[PDB]
């Protein structure tokens, strides 16, 4: 009732805390976005590297195979 | 500042506060998973 | 109710703006998440 | 009064709008987090597949070379 109603002073105080909390939230999401871009570029790079190494191995395998059968 | 207005103002404020508590919760989950991304390439 | 309504008004306007900035970051975050799905194709 | 100061009804109004938005943001974030999980699992599976596939050709290559050595000498 009377206790369970905020005063103007109290309402203002909540506004300050709420703003602060929202600011922290926004800034934390900015950083997350930056981190995700990083993760994304890392994963793109990585898979490209795997693909290259793969088809390297695949080439090496076929060349070992035909060269084996090349004699005689 | 009137009774009716403050009551409704207080009710809104508490709700926003509560809703924000759940939002930061989600933020925390998001962060948890983001951390895990970093380990996908690592073996 | 100057200094109080004035103050609440200021505080409610800052809150609104600030939450607009959060929605902004979420939007971007969702966009990046979209591209991630495109990575696995 | 001042144009640039809310009346009490305008205050209440702003509050209701902020409630709506904040609620929207919550559900949006919930959807965002489910998306995070889903992408995580997708990338997890996909990276694992990449590793297996490399492992296969790596071993194939190794064996082909071993055979080349053993059968030439």
């Amino acid at each position: 009732p009377n206790l369970d109603t905020f005063t103007p002073e109290e309402l203002l105080q909540q506004m300050k805390e709420l703003l602060t909390k929202n600011h922290q939230l926004k800034e934390a999401m900015k950083l997350n976005n930056q981190a995700m871009k990083g993760r994304f570029e890392e994963l793109s790079a990585w898979t490209e590297k795997q693909k290259e190494e793969r088809q390297f191995f695949e080439i090496q395998s076929k060349e070992a195979k035909e060269r084996l059968m090349a004699l005689s | 500042p009137s009774s009716n207005t403050l009551v409704e103002m207080t009710l809104g404020m508490k709700k926003l506060k509560e809703e924000m508590e759940g939002v930061v919760k989600e933020l925390a989950e998001n962060n948890h998973i983001l951390e895990r991304f970093g380990s996908l390439t690592m073996d």
